[PDB]
């Protein structure tokens, strides 16, 4: 694997490495500090022996000479499998629910692929979410786009929430999942969340992805990915 | 009685024509020098960067 | 240690070349090969080298034949007793033609942070001669009360006519007055100059004068001479201090200048990011001390560009100031002197300086009886202009016949007229005698039949 | 360490060489003075510094002595019933050595007092293994509050020397064996104010803070571990309430944090506050507050790092299983200088000039507030409960400051100056207000009470609510329609508007309010509004009521100056009021 | 909806100033139509 | 661009006449005074300092004409050799000092036209005579600078314009107004501005 | 290209030409099209800080010269940006030219043809234009009382059709209707009618006959009992 | 990049008929003309281009899907070729040209997109056929060079975008309208152009 001792300038979020090669464009990194703590980070742009990276945790305490980059050789990535189902993890697909690690099947670029538009299909299908305004007036179709329009104080965590556990598709497909994804978040809003999937038995046909107002931008952005 | 008519098109039409138009053009006037000031300001970081 | 190594010029920012031990902001000299010579400032220096800025411009300069000198000190001042009654430059220089002084001792102008458990807090009533100020808006010792202006509004006839009449009651303890003044026309600058010395008011104040036409440099500075000044007068010799500025807008538009020329980018409205703070740094330097018998208190001026207080130059100052006292066109357009108007005017230690001890033991009372009352008497007043003089009632009309004359004699006193305090609180009385005593509902039984006419 | 030399100043940026062991985000002491300052970047061996205190006087060639550790805070004895600044220094310290009322630049000095002799009992028994926030043993700094001394984070292992007795600060009270070595630990820990002290789990704050103001725990409660703001214009009396709130609130310690405000505002905060008094020991309230000063003159950075100071100092405590209320104030005053800080460094800016993290720097602040379990196999748990004011611009809401603060809080307390010469206090706006915690108070509220209490607060807002529309189409027609049905719910909000939303801080027994005591006023005028409408639906016109209910009305505001043993008062005036209506319903 | 663009700065607190009048005016007008609505119902009582 | 020395220096006291009833009443200027047209195009700037220099009360006019339009000028050289009004019983053009500087003329020199307009002006304020001086349009001067600045790549003020604008300007103004001359016959002249601002 | 074979054909060949350029707005976007690929300091909306002298070297290129018999005269045309006034492009033509005459889409649509709006218009050289000799006597106190008229009656209109006509008075009602006939007719004469200069001043006392005499204080009362209707 | 040559342009005076009530008769369109539709989402800008491509009488129609819905361009490919008009005995695909690059596609392509379609129809234009084009959205093409000039640190322009916006849009209708193709026989041909705007 590739390690690089040498770090030409450090400014704000962003960092410099020299003397570099085989790195890419949106390629991950991994920043070794002098007091072994390990921070993540993603390559900006690269131009010959140089590589502009950002740091999401922050630059914050680090000691350039001492400290050295190290390059994963894959984009931000996520290891999938079919035991996701029920658990819960971060923005950046990190386990939360302080359950068993999860073995991954494989693992995929977040960025995903464009589905060709001659492959799609038009989207044709009811889902039933409970809610009689939508479901009658305003039909949400398998495949579509269906966004809700809210204010501050307004209650769509409780809308969110109740179709999240509300939504079935009839026909009984005994395969309907629901992938909720929380960003930048407060503490007791992912709280009210994951104890209302808990108590309902949502969770068990759910997987969770929460992101607080705490954490780093990067991974808020992230989140939805 | 036609004093009535004409006092009650008067607070009528400043009621709905005019202050509506007062509150909704100094929304767009100070949406557009909201604008055109960050406008600059990006101008002024390039000229500083030459 | 003279240098002959000038590298560049480029406007009037000056490159000096092969130095050491040059400092940030120490004051430089250049002789030029004809023999003129100019004074200058460092903006930067680096490692081999340093930037300057010439105060008396850059024309006419060969770089090849020219010296620098660094004088290795900051823009200092002058302290010593033997101030008052003389005339000063922005710089500290004399302009009055007296007996050059010799100072006690050299202090920067930038003066230092004073501790906030040292402060203490103030007490002592200030009488300034001015109804609208002395009775609605009370200015108190230490406090840090602005005067928001226009463009021809008579601000620098109110400005003289304060220093004149300003003075503390009884306490033994002399009045000291540092007046400073920034970029201003010539007649502006003879004005309060003539004025002060024929009212003997000269003799009773310092005096820091700064044209316009005079270095932008220096016009920054010029605040800072006086304030300095005024901290040498109250600090370490423990007199009431009472300093006037003008004009506040010009400081900043001269503060700008020197920013474009450090070429910083400006935060907002072309004002660099660190008015309010530089602001706050000459502002925030008044009040009394623990242990101390000094007293520092700010009159700062500044004109708003066309009457608007939401404009960088008035609005931050609020955040920094305690209250305001805004002059009005209208007021001034219809013959009111001082065009003060009251509503806007604003004063958060007013309560400070009122009461037994300080003043009459009605002050506070009186004061938003009047206060209510001329709104109410305002409001009745465009009532009246749109439904006919019939359409009030009748005591209605004597609220708007009461806010009138509450604005002819009560406010408008004359630029050249003092009223002292009694004389001032009386009249309030004089003025509220037309309300019947049915409505006057914030004053009490102890007070409403002892003054009431 | 490693010295530096300047090789380039220009303003408030400082370049060094030689800095190669330093860090970024590290303080350090620049030129010969020794002024503090903080590397912001770093290209090779040379780091860039903004320093904080003026630069005149300083150029290339002098020294910079970098500090090692980014900013922190002194936490140990002696902290407590002190005053600092933004990046604790002691201000009646500094006063003493300096000998000067001002603040010089390159004066350096510590927070806590290492000559100050404490007594230490080891509470902790050699042999055991402990573990980081594990209590040791306790110093008696000032009850009410009793210091306790504990295992700091990043050690662990068995403890093998300890035993009580006279040391300062400094010297070794402990010893303790981890697999790494044999590392003493001193009875005080440095921590990074930037930096949120470790937890062990964060919890929900779902249980009320008795305040003792009937409009804030009634309408607008705010939990052990909440955060409410409140923009306070000048007139809205913000510090009466912020007083009050210090002192009547169920808290452990108190954290006051004064953010580049007015020199003629913060002495206000630091003389008016030993005034104050702690009213279970009735000793002075400064024994139980820690207080950090700054204004608008001081140093951009000191203005900024106010509130984390405060916060962490707050941690701190909070691990002891204390809980903490940390007032700040003003946040806007601390934006206005984070934004500042943002011009300096040329970051391209936001909303209002406002750094483009100003939501995710208030987001990381309020965030670290909050009902936690404490590290430790103790697992004790801690609260720090947040009240920070803002200053808007023209009292519009609409500013990013207090917008952001909105987003990340469900508390607010509209400080109003319209109801100010209206004579109401507190003034707070019952209708702009909220709380989103009034819900999970209500059934915490009606479980210990054993009362229908939420019913009565949510029939009070939806009163009072009613009182504003009313009052819109009142002011249309006047009086008329008269609509007596609706006129006598005006009665019920305008009692409602005096007994319980208006309360004289400054009376005796108007100052505090116990819950039962709150219960039993609300009953009365909930009750007679009630037995009001019975007679209304009866058949009987109701100013012939309103004449019989004078006798009623002398006693339900007396009911609000009601002492606190004698509810039997404040219990007979509700079954008092069934028979008045009624002897008016004969007629 | 929209008037006619007249970009200038002084001009919006102006505009704010004339919004005051308008309500201060609309305010009067309206208690104004009330007053006289007050005696014209009580003159057609005598009038019918 | 150096103020010609004076022993020192004067109130405007003196009322001039201008012919013009709203500003000789309501908005006067004395000799010596300094007064701003500013308005947008078509207001009449430059007919009002057209109608000021035909009949002012004073003994020297120099009309100063830069980055404005040429037929402006044409039309004054036309015309004032013909027109005759005291308080001389000559021409006007015998009073007159005319410096041109048309629009599409080179943009540094719209800088040099003002400077020199108020150097011949002191000049005759050095003997004693009364002179006004009609800068039409001081925009121009400004708009001149910020072309330089811009070109120069320096860091511009408000609108783009330098932020030694202000300073500029102020030395152009304080550089009139009444004084009296050096020796010791102290004779007092006095310098009127009369400056077309034309904003955007 | 244009302005200079204006000049040689004027000039040298004693020729006399009318300059028509459109559109005018096309040009400024053009300089500013090089001045962004120059990463030359901008000025207002981007347009080059020298803006106002490139297009004075283009407009002050007209008029006569002693001796020379040829004229040039210019008569360019711009879209102003946003119908607005202020834009850069119109505000610094305006600045420069002797005049302007503008169009209205208010005026355009109540199929005025041409819809000039004759209030923000302007001409700076009708003085010595216009008089005795070249035009009649009363062209210049017809013009300034029509002017005075239609700027009295417009407003008029406007307060009537928001409080009624019976809100106007008298004489406001006179003026209002004369303000509507003078849209229809005197502005509008069709894009194919050649008016001479006399029908158009016969036509000018015509519409502001319906009006009072004492009212019209702009007008010589020996030039009105002459002309008068 | 280069517009396809012709011997020279024609005025557009033949309507077109799209069989929208509202259009045909109060705002039509001629064959060689072009037409916006700008207007918020949800206001039907798509809706009414899908009806020009599908009643207008022309010979072909060209729609190009620049950054939009990939819905939108599947509803198409689906739909068209099952709309048969009753003459012909032919579908409505079987005279269609779909340009799709989606929003979510490589936003330097939209530009492509647009460039490709409206060569593509001047390629049958020259036949003497009469095209239509459909551009929805041209937002999303201007968006695509705010994007690449950001990237090569060009400068602006208004609102973000680059100084050239206005000249690659003026260059861009300008090549429809009504031609005569190269050749002996000069026969005419027509590109109307409907572009949907989709403004902020
Ligand atoms: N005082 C005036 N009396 C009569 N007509 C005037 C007056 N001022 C301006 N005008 C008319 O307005 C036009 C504009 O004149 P000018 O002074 O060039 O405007 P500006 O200087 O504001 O650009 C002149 O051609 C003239 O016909
Ligand atoms: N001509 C029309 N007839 C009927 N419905 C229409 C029409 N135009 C738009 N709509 C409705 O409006 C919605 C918006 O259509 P679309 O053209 O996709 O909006 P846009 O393209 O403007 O975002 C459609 O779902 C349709 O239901
Ligand atoms: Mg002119
Ligand atoms: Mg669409």
């Amino acid at each position: 694997i590739k390690e690089y001792r040498t770090i030409k300038e450090v400014v704000g979020p962003l960092m410099a490495v020299e003397k570099v090669s085989g790195v890419k464009y949106e390629e991950l990194i991994e920043v070794r500090m002098q007091n072994g703590e390990i921070r993540r980070g993603q390559v900006l742009e690269v131009q010959e022996d140089k590589a502009m990276v950002q740091i999401f945790e922050g630059t914050s305490g680090i000691n350039l000479k001492n400290s050295s980059v190290r390059f994963l050789g894959h984009p931000l990535q996520l290891g999938v499998s079919e035991d996701m189902i029920g658990r819960v993890f971060d923005g950046l697909g990190r386990p939360k629910d302080n359950g068993p690690e999860i073995l991954p099947e494989k693992y995929l670029d977040i960025n995903g692929e464009v589905i060709n538009p001659i492959a799609r299909d038009y989207p044709d299908e009811f889902i039933q979410t409970g809610i009689s305004a939508i479901d009658h007036l305003n039909t949400l179709v398998r495949g579509q786009k269906l966004p809700v329009f809210s204010g501050s104080g307004l209650p769509h965590k409780e809308l969110a929430a109740q179709i999240a556990r509300q939504a079935t598709v009839l026909d009984s497909s005994d395969d309907f999942a629901v992938v909720f994804a929380a960003i930048g978040i407060t503490f007791e809003e992912a709280e009210f969340f994951m104890e209302d999937f808990r108590q309902t038995g949502a969770i068990d046909r759910s997987v969770m992805f929460m992101n607080l107002a705490n954490d780093p931008a990067i991974e808020r952005i992230a989140t939805p990915r | 009685a036609e004093e009535i008519e004409k006092t009650r098109r008067r607070v009528n039409a400043l009621e709905y024509m005019t202050i509506p138009q007062l509150e909704e053009t100094i929304y767009y006037i100070k949406m557009k020098l909201e604008e055109n000031e960050r406008a600059e300001v990006t101008r002024l970081i390039k000229v500083k960067n030459m | 240690k003279e240098y002959r190594t000038i590298k560049e010029v480029v406007g009037p920012l000056m490159a000096v070349e092969k130095v050491s031990g040059v400092k940030y902001e120490e004051l430089i000299e250049v002789r030029m090969q004809n023999g003129e010579i100019r004074r200058g400032q460092v903006l930067e220096v680096q490692e081999d080298k340093a930037m300057v800025q010439i105060f008396e411009g850059t024309s006419g300069i060969n770089l090849k034949n020219s010296s620098v000198r660094f004088l290795g000190h900051p823009l200092q001042l002058g302290v010593s007793e033997d101030m008052i009654g003389r005339v000063f430059d922005g710089l500290g220089r004399p302009k009055d033609n007296g007996p050059e002084i010799l100072p006690e001792k050299y202090l920067d102008i930038n003066g230092e942070v004073i501790n906030p458990i040292a402060r203490d807090y103030p007490d002592e009533f200030i009488q300034t001669g001015i109804s609208a100020i002395d009775h609605l808006n009370t200015l108190v010792r230490g406090q840090k009360l602005p005067v928001f202006s226009g463009s021809g509004l008579p601000h620098k006839e109110l400005a003289a006519q304060i220093a004149r009449q300003a003075t503390v009651l009884d306490s033994s303890d002399d009045f000291a007055v540092v007046f400073a003044a920034i970029g201003i026309t010539f007649e502006e600058a003879e004005f309060f100059m003539e004025d002060f010395r024929q009212t003997g008011a000269i003799d009773r104040s310092v005096m820091f004068m700064n044209l316009a036409n005079d270095p932008a440099i220096e016009r920054i500075a010029t605040p800072r001479m006086a304030l300095t000044a005024a901290e040498y007068l109250a600090y370490e010799k423990g007199m009431h201090v009472l300093v006037i500025m003008t004009d506040m807008t010009n400081y900043a538009e001269a503060l700008r200048e020197i920013s474009a020329a450090r070429r910083e980018v400006p935060g907002r409205r072309g004002y660099p990011g660190y008015l309010y703070t530089n602001l706050a740094t000459l502002f925030e330097r008044a009040g009394r001390i623990r242990g101390l018998k000094g007293s520092v208190t700010q009159i700062p001026i500044l004109t708003m560009p066309e009457d608007d207080k939401t404009h960088p130059i008035p609005d931050l100052t609020g955040y920094i100031t305690e209250g305001q006292i805004i002059l009005t066109r209208e007021l001034y357009k219809s013959g009111i002197q001082p065009p003060i108007d009251v509503l806007p005017s604003l004063s958060r230690l007013k309560d400070k300086g009122t009461g037994a001890g300080k003043t009459r033991e009605d002050h506070a009372a009186t004061m938003n009886q009047l206060f209510a009352a001329y709104a109410q008497g305002k409001q009745a007043k465009e009532l009246a202009v749109v439904l006919g003089e019939s359409a009030l009632s009748d005591i209605d009309k004597i609220y708007a016949k009461f806010a009138e004359r509450f604005e002819n004699e009560y406010v408008n006193q004359g630029f050249y007229t003092n009223r002292t305090i009694t004389e001032t609180l009386d009249l309030g009385w004089e003025l509220l005698a037309m309300l019947p005593r049915t409505e006057l509902k914030r004053i009490k039984d102890d007070l409403l039949d002892k003054y009431l006419p | 360490m490693q010295i530096g030399k300047i090789i380039k100043v220009s303003g408030p940026l400082v370049m060094a060489e030689n800095m190669s062991e330093a860090s970024i985000q590290d303080m350090c002491l620049v030129g010969d003075l020794g002024v503090i300052g903080e590397i912001i970047e770093m290209r090779q061996d040379v780091a860039s510094i903004q320093v904080y205190e003026e630069t005149s006087g300083i150029g290339p060639g002098e020294p910079v002595r970098s500090t090692g550790e980014a900013l922190s805070v002194e936490l140990g004895p002696g902290i407590i019933s002190q005053m600092f600044d933004g990046i604790q220094r002691p201000l009646d310290t500094f006063m003493e050595v300096t000998q000067s009322n001002f603040l010089g630049r390159g004066v350096q000095l510590p927070a806590l007092d290492h000559e100050k002799q404490w007594w230490f009992e080891a509470t902790i028994e050699e042999g055991t293994e402990v573990s980081a926030g594990d209590i040791i043993g306790y110093v008696d700094e000032t009850k009410i509050i009793q210091h306790k001394i504990m295992v700091p984070n990043g050690i662990k292992g068995t403890v093998q020397k300890i035993e009580s007795g006279s040391f300062t600060i400094d010297d070794p009270i402990c010893v303790i064996e981890t697999e790494q070595g044999l590392k003493e630990l001193t009875m005080m820990q440095k921590w990074p104010v930037r930096r949120g002290r470790p937890i062990k789990q964060k919890l929900n704050p779902d249980v009320p803070m008795i305040t003792g103001q009937r409009v804030i725990d009634t309408f607008f409660p705010v939990t052990k571990g909440g955060a409410a703001a409140v923009p306070g214009p000048f007139g809205a009396g913000k510090t009466v309430v912020q007083h009050q709130i210090a002192k009547w609130s169920d808290v452990d310690l108190v954290v006051y944090v004064g953010c580049g405000e007015r020199g003629n505002e913060m002495t206000d905060v630091v003389n008016e506050f030993p005034e104050l008094i702690d009213p279970n020991t009735g000793e002075s309230l400064m024994e139980r507050t820690v207080l950090i000063a700054n204004t608008s003159n001081m140093p951009v950075a000191a203005r900024e790092a106010s509130i984390y100071t405060g916060i962490t100092i707050a941690e701190y405590f909070r691990d002891m299983g204390y809980d903490v209320a940390i007032m700040a104030d003003s946040t806007s005053r601390w934006a206005e200088a984070l934004r500042e800080m943002s011009g300096r460094l040329e970051e391209m800016p936001g909303d209002e000039g406002y750094p483009a993290y100003l939501g995710s720097r208030l987001a990381e602040y309020y965030e670290r507030s909050g009902r936690v379990i404490a590290l430790g196999s103790d697992q004790r748990e801690g609260s720090i409960t947040a009240i920070s004011a803002v200053s808007p611009s023209g009292g519009d809401i609409s500013e990013p400051v207090t917008q952001n603060t909105l987003r990340v809080v469900k508390v607010f307390w509209g400080l109003d100056s319209s109801l100010a010469q209206k004579r109401h206090f507190p003034s707070i706006n019952w209708i702009q207000s909220y709380s989103l915690y009034s819900t999970e108070v209500g059934r915490y509220m009606d479980q210990i009470l054993q009362q229908d209490w939420s019913d009565m607060v949510t029939e009070g807002m939806r009163i009072l609510q009613e009182e504003e529309q009313l009052n819109e189409i009142v002011r249309l027609v006047g009086i008329d329609s008269l609509s007596d049905n609706d006129r006598l719910t005006l009665e019920v909000a305008k009692s409602i508007r005096e007994d319980y939303l208006q309360q004289n801080a400054f009376d005796d027994v108007d100052t505090f309010t116990s819950r039962e005591k709150q219960f039993n006023m609300l009953k009365v005028i909930l009750t007679f509004g009630k037995e009001a409408r019975k007679a209304l639906s009866l058949g009987a016109y109701f100013n012939e009521i309103m004449e019989g209910t004078v006798a009623v009305r002398e006693r339900i505001s007396r009911s609000k100056y009601i002492p606190e043993e004698e509810l039997a008062k404040i219990s007979s005036i509700n079954e008092e009021i069934k028979e008045t209506i009624q002897l008016i319903v004969s007629e | 909806m929209r008037l006619n663009v007249n970009p200038t700065r002084m001009e919006l607190t102006r505009l704010k100033k004339q919004l005051t009048t308008a309500t201060r005016g609309h305010k009067l007008l309206k208690d104004k139509q009330d007053e006289l609505m007050r005696q014209f119902i009580l003159l057609i009582r005598k009038n019918n």
